[PDB]
């Protein structure tokens, strides 16, 4: 995973 | 059964030490991570159609000449073990901790090494890559919408629906670009870096499973979301790419989202929670 996409 | 192919490795490649060796596991494919290598084992003859993909894909990105590594095959793919097994080389480095990249005697220095490998993955052959890559499609956002309307939206508060509606739409909002190579998750933990005579060198990308001939917004929209605006104000300072901002903002609005969607879709807890936490009061 993440906030970036992951 | 890592024994067996703990066995398939020592047969084929003697010499690697297994002791103190990564595991990466999955219903979908085993990874032993080795000192200089990874050795890559799908565990269906399914997933065995992965091991040429990965090769297709990293031998056309090294083919655009990015001027910093990426893995590279280093065995052809063997039929050997269960479903077949690929060697990568492993890249050495480590990701630009946030408060490290951004120090005003270094920040001009991260900048032009992000800058320098966008650039030559914006002027790719794109008529190459595209008989190779996914491209980007015109539909995607209107599928992601609906796919997190669906899973998310019971979860969240009526704000949380509100605020979701006007991300979802601007990205749905956005007009099809498909002009270079695209990471797709070019985040600070994809991207390795080394101390070179002690200034910051970028040496190393990894992950490029969501690679594609895309929008070129989609990987600043990353590299804002691990560094923050500062550096990636000067990065497009740098590439003159100062038109993208709504973009790079509609990519950037859809990130929270799209952790949540694959928490529920991958049975990440964890994910699915950390996703949400600005849609919902609990």
């Amino acid at each position: 995973k993440a906030x970036r996409a992951a | 059964t890592l024994s067996h192919l703990v066995d398939v490795v020592r047969r084929a490649h003697p010499d690697v030490d297994l002791e103190g060796a990564g595991v990466h596991s999955g219903q979908f494919h085993d990874v032993l991570i080795a000192r200089d290598r990874v050795f890559r084992f799908p565990k269906t003859a399914g997933a065995a159609a992965e091991l040429p993909g990965r090769v297709a894909v990293l031998t056309a990105v090294d083919a655009v000449e990015l001027g910093v590594g990426v893995p590279v095959p280093l065995s052809e793919v063997r039929d050997g073990g269960p479903h077949g097994f690929l060697v990568l080389s492993r890249l050495h480095g480590t990701p630009l901790e946030r408060g490290d990249a951004t120090s005003p005697e270094v920040i001009d220095v991260v900048a032009a090494e992000f800058a320098r490998v966008l650039r030559a993955m914006a002027g790719a052959d794109v008529e190459k890559l595209r008989l190779v890559l996914p491209v980007a499609d015109a539909g995607r956002w209107r599928g992601f919408a609906g796919r997190v309307r669906a899973t998310l939206f019971p979860l969240m508060s009526e704000d949380g629906r509100a605020r979701a509606e006007r991300e979802l739409a601007a990205a749905v909002a956005m007009d099809h670009v498909a002009t270079g190579l695209v990471h797709g998750d070019l985040g600070g933990e994809n991207v390795l870096w080394q101390q070179v005579e002690e200034l910051p060198r970028l040496t190393g990308i990894v992950d490029w499973d969501e690679a594609k001939v895309g929008d070129p917004a989609e990987d600043l929209a990353a590299v804002g979301a691990s560094y923050g605006p500062e550096l990636v104000e000067r990065v497009v300072a740098l590439l003159g790419a100062g038109d993208l901002w709504p973009r790079i903002r509609a990519y950037q609005g859809t990130f929270a989202l799209q952790q949540a969607l694959a928490g529920a879709e991958d049975g990440d807890d964890e994910e699915l929670e950390d996703g949400l936490t600005a849609y919902r009061k609990l």
